[PDB]
């Protein structure tokens, strides 16, 4: 048929300015990040500090869900540009410019050790005990 | 088109063109002229631009408080070797003559210094003071600043010199001295030695440095622990890997630095350090060093678990962890990166470490020889005077600051040229 | 000095044509004090930048997905430092770089690019401390060197061909001691490269002369293979108090 | 050949590979006599 | 030296101190100059 | 320089 | 509905993008108009079991770019967008990766 | 270096040795021992072997081709397919399974050529250990005529019903860990 | 033998013995995540450590001209007449100057040890 010899050719176009600036936001395979169970997400700024030039905090279906955290790329491209092609109804491609890059990393949403009781705990650091009965007591 | 059996001949033509354009002491000369030229500059660009403002609890009110006074050195410039006279006109100075009356052979260094001064009405103003003269730098000899270059052999006995001296020395208060090449281990180098009587079996040591920008080297340590310890659980766990990171008092386990980087996932830390899981060996071997670490699971918990091993312990919690995450951004694996998101490729670099000194634990590579000589710089005139440039250069703009700040206090006025101390460089 | 461990001092393999073996001064300083080989050559350094450029525009990938994966991703090409990614094929990359050298454009004649085969590892160091040499370059068991370019040498005044033109043809090249771990040389062009019992067929370099080897001092001694090794060091430390 | 052996007489006159060793075992023996010279004078003044 | 079929009478240790705790001093005393005599006479030099 | 077993 | 809140319709309608890196002259032949709305053509040819990507300089541009295809089950790519107006929202995933070389 | 090798055994000699004896030196750097068979052991080179393998000292590791760990729940049950055979031989007639078995199982497994270099026995090891642990470690030994040496471990029977310990019911260094503990101490410390 | 990861937190799991039904586990710490173990092997440890290491030796050792070569052996899939012999090039492989051959040629890389 004609899909084994279809020869698709398009229109490129830039324009000059666009009203929301366009990122990458690149997850881990191995985190098998899956978009079905994103109900809501917020992503904001984080507070550390406790503002364009700091990282980003991603918190999927609120507290109950994911959270990532996501850093731009350290590395600047000089000598290199990245473009999105979009498939849009006037059939032409849309190269937009990557303002930044995200590597979003998640954060499990388990129990966590307090930094005191870290610190008594490391004191003991030949911990002949098993250490799971320990992570059950916290 | 081959030249069998007549190569006697060919070998010394073209060792004869070899040395026709060089020479013997292309090394010394070389390193010198790169260093000015380069060296001075970056150096000078490398160097923090100056600020300084008047103290606010000196006067009362903010109208003029704030006097930002802002000092950068934009470039620099050498003239040729000069002596002044007592008269104080400049005269140039030939080699010989600074032999005969003692004196350096060395050239005057200008920088131009911009000064830009906010008055906090924001009506900042900049002077620039073009050709700062701020020391002397002695010229080698025969190199390309110095006055016999490019001279005809008749014109280098006109001056009362030798056509067949090589050059490469300084002429320092009217006697040659030659800087002499001093070896040095290379930088930026992951080297793994085993020291018998350590209490490590392994050491992966990489003596980073930032292009020599700043501090010398910035040594740090990833070596396994020796099993040779005997305990219960010390028998259990085997060998753990532990890091000796600069500014830190003690070890700190190496699984703990992943996390410390933002690596909390145990399975993320060794995708850097075990770069095929598929290998069994190499995760048995990982594994007691992430059991010494599993009490740390966040990247606040590593960073205060860093600053509490502190060389300088500090009072509060999150200045603790403040202080080791600038520590760690600085001083840990420099040339790899200092700075923003580099953080990826400084736990990627250290990965590579763990993962060489695991590999030299298992015997998969052999332990690097300190005696092999690509393992081994060599320090010519040029990095040694640039280190010199650096100290000194430093010096200079602390002496600058502090007169500065006296008379900025004053609230009088500052004045560049009293505060360069030629002194200092020279 | 006062270490008495006889392992600094020994002279090392990786000496061979960089730093005399006889010329070394005897007492606490035995093998701690060295001297250059006559055709040694001290890197002056260079910016990384142009490098790392080609390195990105050929491949290397940075930043990439655990693509190192049982090193599947042959080499991971290494800088002054600095891993800056890796590249599926190691071999195409090096031989590029070689031909860069050669047209002088992003590799200046001092640029040292190592290939470690097993552990996959490319090191191109150019950090202004390596001691290289100029060795000789052979392509199949041909010396790159021919008659036109020691014919145009011999004329070397006005003819306005140099040592350097030599270099720039790509007939000469600098070599230091990590890529001398990865060099097979010749000592002679005829002896060697010339086909006989076949002892290495895959010779990638040769020695302009094996007598550079030695320094300024022991380069005056006639016959230093007919000499006890000792006695050239002694040779060495007298030429340096002869009255001239 | 390889490892070091030089079959060459001092008449005869060393091949490069074998010059290089034998500069190398010469090395070794100048090293131990100016270790040793140290050494043995310590012991010498303790008997003493 | 109390392991079966081994000579009490003549097995002999290297370790002067060895020698000192299980033998004696007069028994270090002979296994010292024993000792010494054997480096010094191993080159063939004889000292009285 | 002449054997193992002889000097260097 | 708030302002922290992520427009995940793109990942809802599956919307499939391509990432492409490209060199500095191409774009900075780009960025000098910019404004045209025209750079140049993307022309992609497919056989019976083998497909080529190329692209097509504008001629007035200028006064081929063959495309290698690269893998991306190795990592999992979305493209989202931060507006002006302070909306977020996803325009798509990732579907394939491609470089730009010279000829 | 460049002394004459009558034996393969190394000696300092010249000034480091003259170093050794002038400074009496708690640690020599060869600290050495010349033993002289009275009987006629010394005659003869087999009796002679057997005395060099009573005075040479052996660990377990050095016998040991490889160890591994297996999690068996029943002994029955026989997780390698190769103990089927043996352990249903010891457990036609079990012994110290009244109190219990230990779930883990520690499956040394012993080179024959090392074994019959230094002349041990099967009996012999598996006697050093079950004596000098106590009833706690449990060992069965396969036959020499097998192919593999296998020796297979486990925790005491009375910890593992824990009837005997009474006290409080709570797993000390759990049972794996403490297993491994114990392969680290067999594999230096044995002195077989 | 080898190690797994958890599928929530991606950290380590340990095993556990599963008392009532006496079958062993994994477990992550960190997490309630639970896994059956396949294996029932959890620590193997070769102290003769043999290993063959064709599993070490890359082909691309193929292309290193300092290496020797022989056209005696051929290759056994390819029947290639140059063959490239190394020995082990490793630390702490007992006593053995057994040489290893690779095959020359593009992309075959075969391995046979004699
Ligand atoms: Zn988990
Ligand atoms: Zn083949």
């Amino acid at each position: 048929g004609p899909s084994s010899q279809n020869v698709t050719e398009y229109v490129v176009r830039v324009p000059k300015n666009t009203t929301k600036k366009y990122n990458i936001m690149a997850f881990n395979a191995a985190d098998k990040v899956n978009f079905a169970t994103w109900n809501q997400a917020r992503l904001e700024r984080d507070l550390s500090n406790k503002p364009e030039d700091q990282p980003w905090l991603l918190r999927v279906n609120g507290k109950s869900g994911r959270k990532f955290k996501g850093i731009k790329k350290g590395g600047v491209t000089e000598n290199t540009s990245y473009y999105i092609f979009t498939q849009c109804p006037d059939g032409a491609f849309e190269a937009f410019p990557v303002h930044n890059w995200y590597n979003f990393t998640p954060l499990a949403r388990h129990r966590t050790l307090t930094a005191e009781e870290a610190e008594e705990e490391w004191e003991r650091r030949n911990k002949v005990l098993n250490h799971f009965s320990i992570m059950q007591q916290r | 088109e081959i030249t069998p059996d007549l190569w006697q001949e060919a070998c010394w033509i073209v060792i004869s063109s070899y040395f026709d354009e060089k020479g013997l002491v292309r090394q010394q000369l070389d390193s010198f002229d790169e260093f000015i030229q380069m060296s001075v500059q970056r150096i000078v660009e490398d160097a923090p631009p100056i600020d300084l403002q008047a103290e606010a609890q000196h006067a009362s009110g903010e109208v003029e408080e704030p006097p930002r006074y802002l000092l950068k050195f934009e470039q620099i410039y050498l003239s040729k070797p000069t002596h002044w006279e007592r008269d104080g006109a400049p005269s140039p100075m030939m080699p010989n003559e600074a032999r005969l009356r003692n004196l350096t052979y060395s050239a005057p260094l200008y920088v131009d210094i911009t000064k830009t001064v906010i008055k906090e009405g924001e009506e900042q103003l900049q002077t620039q003071h073009q050709k700062t003269f701020i020391g002397k730098i002695p010229i080698m000899l025969r190199s390309t600043y110095c006055l016999l270059n490019g001279l005809t052999d008749r014109d280098l006995c006109e001056l009362n010199e030798c056509p067949l001296d090589p050059g490469g020395y300084f002429i320092i208060n009217g006697s040659e001295k030659v800087l002499i090449a001093q070896e040095k281990m290379a930088t930026n180098t992951v080297y793994v030695f085993a020291k018998k009587d350590s209490k490590y079996a392994y050491t992966g040591e990489c003596r980073s440095c930032l292009e020599n920008s700043s501090r010398p080297t910035s040594t740090i340590w990833v070596s396994m622990l020796a099993r040779g310890g005997q305990g219960a659980k010390k028998s259990a766990i085997g060998q753990r890997i532990v890091a000796t990171l600069p500014y830190i008092k003690q070890e700190v386990p190496i699984i703990i630095v992943f996390r410390a980087l933002g690596f909390v996932s145990d399975r993320d830390i060794l995708e850097h350090i075990i770069y095929d899981f598929e290998d069994p060996e190499m995760m048995e071997m990982v594994k007691p060093s992430l059991d010494e670490a599993f009490v740390i699971q966040e990247q606040n918990v590593a960073l205060n678990f860093i600053g509490s091993r502190g060389a300088k312990p500090g009072v509060t919690k999150e200045k603790r962890i403040k202080y080791a995450k600038e520590v760690l951004q600085k001083e840990m694996l420099p040339h790899v990166g200092v700075s923003d998101f580099c953080e990826t490729k400084k736990a990627y670099f250290l990965g590579y470490m763990v993962h060489r000194l695991l590999l030299a634990a298992l015997g998969r590579r052999e332990l690097d020889d300190r005696d092999h000589y690509g393992n081994k710089r060599l320090d010519l005139a040029g990095p040694l005077l640039a280190f010199l440039f650096r100290g000194m250069f430093k010096n200079l703009l602390k002496e600058v600051r502090i007169y500065a700040q006296k008379f900025i206090d004053r609230g009088k006025d500052f004045n560049l040229e009293l505060a360069i101390k030629t002194r200092i460089i020279s | 000095r006062d270490g008495k461990l006889a392992k600094p001092r020994q002279l090392h393999n990786t000496l061979w044509g960089m730093v005399c073996p006889a010329e070394t001064p005897e007492g606490h300083a035995v093998g701690l004090v060295k001297n250059l080989a006559l055709m040694a050559y001290i890197s002056v350094g260079s910016q990384p930048s142009p490098i790392l450029e080609f390195l990105e525009e050929w491949s290397m990938e940075n930043l990439e997905e655990i693509s190192p994966a049982a090193i599947a991703d042959a080499t991971k090409i290494f800088v002054n430092g600095c891993w800056v990614g890796i590249h599926k094929d190691p071999e195409q990359l090096m031989n590029t770089l070689r031909k860069l050298r050669r047209q002088m454009d992003i590799i200046v004649s001092e640029v040292s690019m190592i290939r470690d085969i097993r552990e996959r590892e490319i090191r191109i160091y150019t950090d202004a401390g390596r001691i290289c040499r100029p060795l000789l370059i052979v392509e199949k068991q041909k010396l790159l060197l021919k008659k036109r370019h020691i014919d145009q040498l011999k004329e070397r005044e006005y003819n306005n061909y140099s040592w350097q033109d030599l270099v720039a043809s790509g007939v000469v090249e600098y070599i230091d001691t990590l890529e001398e771990e990865t060099v097979m040389l010749a000592m002679t062009p005829d002896d060697l490269q010339e086909k006989e019992v076949a002892y290495c067929s895959t010779y990638t370099h040769c020695e302009i002369h094996p007598s550079m080897i030695l320094g300024v001092c022991a380069s005056i001694i006639p016959f230093p293979d007919h000499n006890q090794s000792p006695r050239n060091t002694y040779q060495s430390a007298m030429g340096k108090q002869a009255m001239g | 050949e390889s490892r070091g052996f030089v079959e060459n007489s001092y008449l005869a006159g060393l091949t490069p590979t074998e010059f290089f060793f034998h500069a190398m075992g010469g090395r070794e023996g100048l090293i131990d006599t100016a270790v040793k010279t140290a050494e043995t004078g310590y012991i010498q003044r303790r008997l003493i | 030296l109390s392991e079966k079929d081994v000579d009490p009478v003549r097995t002999t240790s290297n370790d002067i101190v060895e020698i000192f705790t299980v033998l004696g001093i007069e028994a270090v005393r002979k296994a010292l100059e024993r000792e010494l005599y054997h480096v010094i006479s191993f080159d063939g030099s004889y000292v009285n | 320089i002449w054997g193992i077993g002889c000097n260097p | 509905a708030e302002r922290g809140e992520l427009d995940l319709t793109g990942a809802k309608q599956n919307t499939g993008v391509w990432l492409v890196k490209v060199p500095k002259y191409l774009s900075q032949q780009w960025a000098k108009a910019s404004g045209r709305g025209e750079v140049g053509k993307l022309r992609i040819a497919k056989t019976q079991g083998r497909t080529e990507v190329s692209f097509t300089l504008n001629e007035d541009l200028a006064n081929e770019h063959p495309f290698v295809l690269q893998s991306v089950g190795g990592q999992t790519l979305t493209v989202f967008t931060e507006s002006s107006s302070d909306k977020l929202s996803l325009e798509g995933i990732v579907v394939q990766r491609a470089e730009c070389r010279p000829a | 270096f460049h002394y004459a090798g009558v034996s393969a055994k190394n000696v300092t000699l010249g000034v480091p040795r003259l170093k050794e004896l002038i400074n009496i030196s708690k640690k020599p750097k060869t600290p050495s021992l010349t033993v002289f068979l009275l009987g006629q052991s010394a005659r003869d080179a087999e009796r002679a072997k057997d005395i060099l393998c009573r005075l040479e000292h052996t660990t377990l590791r050095k016998v040991t081709a490889n160890t591994a760990i297996y999690y068996d729940p029943n002994p029955q049950s026989t997780v390698v397919a190769e103990d089927q055979e043996w352990v249903n031989v010891y457990y036609e007639m079990p012994d110290f399974d009244v109190a219990r078995i230990s779930p883990w199982l520690l499956r040394v497994e012993l080179d024959r050529k090392h074994m019959t270099d230094r002349k041990l026995t099967m009996e012999q090891i598996a006697e050093k250990i079950n004596a000098g642990f106590g009833d706690d470690l449990n060992c069965i030994f396969n036959d020499d005529n097998a192919e593999k040496l296998v020796l297979r471990i486990r925790i005491m029977n009375s910890d593992e019903n824990k009837m005997q310990e009474e006290e409080e019911v709570v797993d000390k260094m759990d049972d794996d860990v403490f297993l491994r503990c114990i392969e680290s101490n067999m594999l230096t410390d044995m002195t077989l | 033998v080898g190690i797994r990861f958890c599928q929530e937190c991606n950290n380590m799991l340990y095993p556990k013995e599963d008392k009532e039904n006496r079958i062993l586990l994994y477990a992550c710490r960190n997490c309630d995540y639970q896994q059956e173990a396949d294996n029932s092997c959890i620590y193997v440890n070769k102290i003769t450590h043999e290993v063959d290491e064709l599993t070490q030796i890359i082909a691309d050792v193929s292309q290193d001209p300092t290496l020797p070569r022989t056209e005696d052996h051929p290759c056994q899939k390819c029947g290639h007449k140059e063959a490239v012999f190394f020995q082990s090039h490793s630390a702490r492989a007992e006593d053995a100057m057994r040489l290893y051959y690779v095959c020359t040629a593009p992309h075959c890389g075969h391995r046979w040890t004699e």
